[PDB]
């Protein structure tokens, strides 16, 4: 029994991989704003 | 941008899809004509037939 709706399922689940991939994405961006931080705020210290 | 790319594979593949079925749609014109000629030929003696 083929599926019923190939080609949508496909799009759906590469939508939720690229979801993912741009919430953890952003998590990159914030840890290392966080990095730039530490070093700033140790050397005022 | 992985959007696109999906759209463009899928264009690609639907294109080679419909030059087969052109392919296809060839084939059977071809035939249909080969049939056609004998046709005609059967028409044409039957007159003579008649």
């Amino acid at each position: 029994e083929s599926t019923s709706d190939p080609l949508a399922a496909l799009d759906d689940a590469i939508s939720q991989i690229d979801k993912f991939r741009s919430s953890l994405g952003a998590v990159q961006n914030r840890l290392d704003s966080a990095v730039t931080n530490l070093n700033n705020t140790t050397t005022n210290l | 941008a992985n959007r696109f790319t999906s759209n463009i594979k899928g264009l690609t593949q639907a294109a080679r899809n419909a030059n087969d079925g052109i392919s296809v749609a060839q084939t059977t014109e071809g035939a249909l004509s080969e049939i056609n000629n004998n046709l005609q030929r059967i028409r044409e003696l039957t007159v003579q037939a008649s």
